[PDB]
């Protein structure tokens, strides 16, 4: 639920890292 | 175990936003510089992430854990470690911004625990912080 917004932030962050 | 690197990082991030808070120095310098370059390069992403982040005392622990678990879902590497530190910084800055500065101490502790329990093996097995300095120096 609130897991979901935070999970997506984490993915965004991972993708920024891997960029 | 890792309190110092977290504490010096968060102190720096907060000081950069006008807030005062409270192994060798080449590591701490390199990390500062790497984090700064990362947040500059991804300034709009970071501003929007800061904005959208949900943060209260009762949700902060779960927010940090979830983000950081997703960040490292595919494994550890230095770029992800820098993002980790920068995300801890974002949460601390937002905490102060939103009049929840009591959270800073907790976030710093969660960061140190995560380093100790979940990043230490990868760091140890990939040349340590010296390797980080060689990569980013």
């Amino acid at each position: 639920e609130e897991e979901q917004w935070a999970r997506e932030i984490g993915a965004q962050l991972r993708r920024m890292a891997d960029d | 175990d890792n309190r110092e690197i977290v504490m010096k990082y968060i102190s720096y991030k907060l000081s950069q936003r006008g807030y005062e808070w409270d192994e060798s120095e080449v590591v701490h310098q390199t990390l500062r510089q790497a984090g700064d370059d990362f947040s500059l390069r991804y300034r709009r992403d970071f501003a929007e992430m800061s904005s959208q982040l949900h943060l209260t005392p009762g949700t902060a622990y779960a927010s940090f854990a979830t983000v950081v678990e997703e960040l490292f879902r595919d494994g550890v590497n230095w770029g992800r470690i820098v993002a980790f530190f920068e995300f801890g910084g974002v949460m601390c800055v937002e905490s102060v911004n939103r009049e929840m500065s009591v959270l800073v101490d907790n976030i710093a502790a969660w960061m140190a625990t995560y380093l100790n329990d979940h990043l230490h093996t990868w760091i140890q097995d990939n040349g340590g912080w010296d390797a980080f300095v060689e990569l980013y120096g």
